RNA sequence: AAGGGCACCACCAGGAGUGGAGCCUGCGGCUUAAUUUGACCAACACGGGAAACCUCACCCGGCCCGGACACGGACAGGAUUGACAGAUUGAUAGCUCUUUCUCGAUUCCGUGGGUGGUGGUGCAUGGCCGUUCUUAGUUGGUGGAGCGAUUUGUCUGGUUAAUUCCGAUAACGAACGAGACUCUGGCAUGCUAACUAGUUACGCGACCCCCGAGCGGUCGGCGUCCCCCAACUUCUUAGAGGGACAAGUGGCGUUCAGCCACCCGAGAUUGAGCAAUAACAGGUCUGUGAUGCCCUUAGAUGUCCGGGGCUGCACGCGCGCUACACUGACUGGCUCAGCGUGUGCCUACCCUACGCCGGCAGGCGCGGGUAACCCGUUGAACCCCAUUCGUGAUGGGGAUCGGGGAUUGCAAUUAUUCCCCAUGAACGAGGAAUUCCCAGUAAGUGCGGGUCAUAAGCUUGCGUUGAUUAAGUCCCUGCCCUUUGUACACACCGCC
């Protein structure tokens, strides 16, 4: 990825390896009062954007853009 | 048209080692792939054998670039009239250990 | 036709030095992974060689 | 005069060509050989060299 | 090794043969029921075996064609001797193959057979030896300067999706 | 001796790759050879996009062309000589092995 | 078309009678009026040509010419 | 002609633009010996067409037959084949001339007949492709209506991306297309596995520490299949699987088909490929040893070689690139990708690590890689952090033009490309008009592949950063259906 992309991964990362680990050596009644504050304040922080790309096509310059036609 | 009398021979005695014989239909080739040793090119094997064919003794199948004579059995007894062989040598394509 | 310059001009490179190898043409040709094929030759052999249409 | 000044016709479907036009027509209604059918259609070298050359 | 092809090229290679192997074999056995060329290759050696509706005729007396065609492959293409071989396969139920039947049409156009006499009977053929459904087109010029298309189709017919590629034959 | 041997699977279609992969690791069982699990090799992808129309005319409409390769890698570790051992390659049409000596 | 230039004539051989230029005297002496090529692959058979400055063999003997 | 429906190749609301400037490129026109040529929504960065030679089809010249085969001539007392030196020629084409040798049935001349052609005709054709149309349309069986062609099925209405379904219903039950389908993306700490992917732990290390951290911190340092000398698959890869169905809740609707919202969920509409009946005298004979016919065929429209041209410019148009600047330019530092290529039958041409030399473009030796093994942890750009500039056609913009240095090639001039130092032109957001577009999208931004001996302002894909507006309509532009009219049916390019 990129700089946007790594700091979002590392953040997620964060989270979610805290809460795993919680969840495996603790009490997940206690990992419920960390993980709801975390849900309430960002769902990216748990759950990844699915969003990745959209591949190109040959009509245009990007995925849906298409290139200039003339008529006259 | 004009070869050298060895060409003509050495081409002939292939086509009768073996009933077929190839050519990349490539004019300016130095020499042809096989039969190199001869020191003749593929455009004598070319014009060589669609002096057969017309004549009848050969008939001529084109792939992609490339030509797949066959001896015919009237072109068997032409060859044998040519190189001199007496009606006992045949090529390998007509028999094999039998 | 005679022998010094019947096949004088080098072409050891260039756009005439290749030909399709199934049809001698020198327009379109593709090389790539070898292929050295006339494009319209290679669309009409090209499920025969392996390749097929996926997306 | 049925072209423009590039040579593309202002005409396609008047048709040029005195023997045929835009429609098919049948010949005799397609009967007789090599044509289209009608209802009632529907109803060893190595080893002598070796002797050769071995006097 | 150096020696050795890289892996991508190797596979382009040997797509390369098969479709020239397919095309001469194609402009060779026309006029004897060609219907196709299947060829296992091991490193130790190479198997061909074309499939055609008449054995009878794509061998040579006393096999004289198989050894000729063995010949002048190995010739073209550079195989040892062991390394290559040439075998004949019958095509059963030869009417569900595209290819022999596209031929027998040639057959009998060439010949001067009516287009609807020789196109409907290829259809019952067809359909007779057991087919969920086919269709057959011919266009061009018959004795006129205007060229026809005329369709003949019965039975059920697919043209989308993935399943055209491993239920229509196609010739 | 102790030979190990490496056996690598090419192929363009999966379901044959995955057969003949799976009775040779079955044969290797049988035989009680110590054997890895195939690794794959990530698939080569030969893409090619050339143009549909065989002219100039038409709306540039692109073909797309993909051949798939896959490769794998199976390990034989035997404590004797191992290709006495083992001789049935068990090939099927369309794929291709190759032998290679662990140490080379 | 429209040459500006004529047809041009191709080179007709003389078509000279037998060759005759070594004779024998005196109830048969051989006397050759040619030089020999003496190279291995030239042979003995072929005859150098005679010109007014040099000397060329029917082969590729090089030239012998006197300055 | 009327009525419904649909669509960002229609609009709305907007975004980025184009049209204004320079330049690259493609058309037209002009000139020229030639400026080869096809194409005029669905032609104009299109023929994968970025042409120095070849390509090449155009022009100026010059070689060759590579005119099979048959017949008739001549000929081992010579049919004929090559050639040194001079002239001759651009040419070291014995092409021609002087000149004699040599070649030895392979040819030569005449008569028939081949053969080849990037020559014509795409309005003679095949095939392929483009478009109508990727919209939703299309056809049997039985039954009903008809004397009959035909009609109903295929419909008022609701709903859907969709004649997609539901519903009335002389129709019932189907088939193609749509869907389904294959591939692709998202998720599985579940399974299978991996020294050609690794991750943790540990052992040696190297440094920072010692205020003591010490089971301290960093290591892309070395190692633990260097086979006895650790485990495991979370991350990487790839297989079998699973997973999502309007499934659950509330509301709307005939409460049916379905629609709206919400919970849980990775996902509640991911993008493609394929794609009916048919039509377009649509494009291709310059893709083919696909092809009919016509033309040429020895002073060749064949083929080869040399040179020029395809680039040429008072001008008009189309696709684009760089810009007009401070939301910026320069300088330095910091720092993150993924597609994917890579040594060749012919084919002579690979990707590059490391060291040394130069300021650079580059050069010279060592190697690695036929490749998850080497380039490579692809240290990409934008962006980020600092410095200078300061509203000035200005340190913006880099056109034009001078001088010089390399690389590729047989050849660089009409500059191939690249580099260095100089000049610094229009351009201060562009009239009427006009294009594309609904989420990782537009747009900014670089990177591979194709072209390639040298090469991208093109194309094809990839990755990075990442939005505004809208969840509607038939106002404009089209298209589809139903009704209607018809003297059309070669079907309005009609008929008359
Ligand atoms: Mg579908
Ligand atoms: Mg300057």
């Amino acid at each position: 990825g990129g700089h946007v992309a790594q700091i979002y991964a590392i953040r997620q990362s964060i989270s979610k390896a805290l809460v795993a680990y919680y969840q495996k050596y603790v009490d997940e009644a206690s990992k419920k009062e960390i993980k709801d504050i975390l849900i309430q304040y960002d769902r990216t922080l748990l759950v990844a954007d699915p969003r990745r790309c959209e591949s190109k096509k040959f009509g245009g310059p990007g995925a849906r853009a298409r290139y200039q036609k003339s008529y006259r | 048209m004009l070869m050298p009398k060895k060409n003509r021979i050495a081409i002939y005695e292939l086509l009768f080692k073996e009933g077929v014989m190839v050519a990349k239909k490539d004019v300016h080739m130095p020499k042809h792939p096989e039969l190199a040793d001869k020191n003749v090119p593929n455009l004598h094997v070319m014009k060589a054998m669609q002096s057969l064919k017309s004549r009848g003794y050969v008939k001529e199948q084109f792939a992609w670039r490339h030509f797949y004579w066959y001896l015919t059995n009237e072109g068997i007894q032409y060859l044998r009239d040519y190189l001199h062989l007496p009606p006992e040598i045949v090529p390998a394509t007509l028999r094999r250990s039998r | 036709g005679h022998q010094q310059l019947y096949w004088s001009h080098p072409r050891k490179f260039g756009q005439g030095s290749r030909s399709c190898r199934v049809c001698s043409n020198r327009h379109g040709l593709i090389r790539k992974y070898g292929l050295n094929m006339c494009r319209q030759c290679f669309r009409q052999y090209a499920k025969d060689i392996g390749f097929i249409k996926l997306d | 005069d049925g072209f423009d000044s590039r040579g593309k016709r202002e005409f396609d479907r008047h048709s040029g060509s005195d023997r045929s036009g835009l429609k098919h027509e049948d010949k005799r209604g397609g009967s007789g050989s090599h044509n289209w059918g009608t209802v009632k259609d529907e109803l060893t070298l190595d080893e002598w060299k070796a002797i050769q050359n071995k006097d | 090794m150096a020696v050795q092809i890289s892996k991508k090229r190797k596979f382009v290679a040997d797509g390369i043969f098969k479709a020239e192997l397919n095309e001469f074999l194609t402009r060779e056995l026309a006029e004897d029921g060609y219907s196709g060329v299947e060829v296992r290759v091991t490193p130790t050696r190479t198997e061909i075996i074309i499939l055609a509706t008449r054995t009878q005729n794509v061998l040579g007396e006393k096999g004289r064609r198989i050894r000729e065609l063995t010949a002048v492959v190995q010739k073209r293409f550079g195989f040892p001797e062991g390394s290559v071989e040439l075998y004949a396969e019958k095509v059963a139920t030869r009417g569900l193959c595209a290819i022999a039947q596209a031929e027998s049409l040639r057959y009998k156009l060439l010949g001067g057979l009516a287009v609807r006499r020789a196109c409907y009977g290829v259809l019952r053929f067809i359909m007779e030896s057991g087919a969920k459904g086919c269709e057959v087109v011919v266009s061009g010029k018959l004795r006129g300067q205007r060229a026809k298309s005329m369709k003949f189709v019965d039975g059920l017919m697919i043209h989308s999706g993935d399943p055209v590629n491993y239920y229509v034959d196609t010739a | 001796a102790i030979h190990r041997i490496r056996i690598t699977l090419t192929s363009r279609n999966v379901k044959s790759l995955e057969k003949v992969c799976a009775d040779l690791i079955r044969g290797a069982k049988e035989k009680n050879l110590k054997v890895k699990g195939p690794v794959r090799m990530p698939t080569k992808t030969l893409r090619i996009t050339t143009r549909k129309t065989p002219c100039g005319e038409g709306s540039k409409t692109w073909d797309r062309f993909q051949m798939r390769i896959h490769k794998r890698l199976i390990d034989l570790h035997s404590p004797s000589e191992i290709v006495k051992q083992i001789t049935s390659i068990s090939i099927e049409p369309g794929v291709e092995v190759e032998v290679t000596i662990a140490d080379a | 078309y429209t040459t500006p230039k004529k047809n041009k004539h191709k080179r007709k051989k003389v078509k000279l009678a037998v060759l005759k230029y070594y004779k024998v005297d005196e109830n048969g002496k051989i006397s050759r009026l040619r030089r020999e090529c003496p190279s291995d692959e030239c042979g003995a058979g072929v005859f150098m040509a005679s010109h007014f400055d040099r000397h060329y063999c029917g082969k590729c003997c090089l030239t012998y010419c006197f300055n």
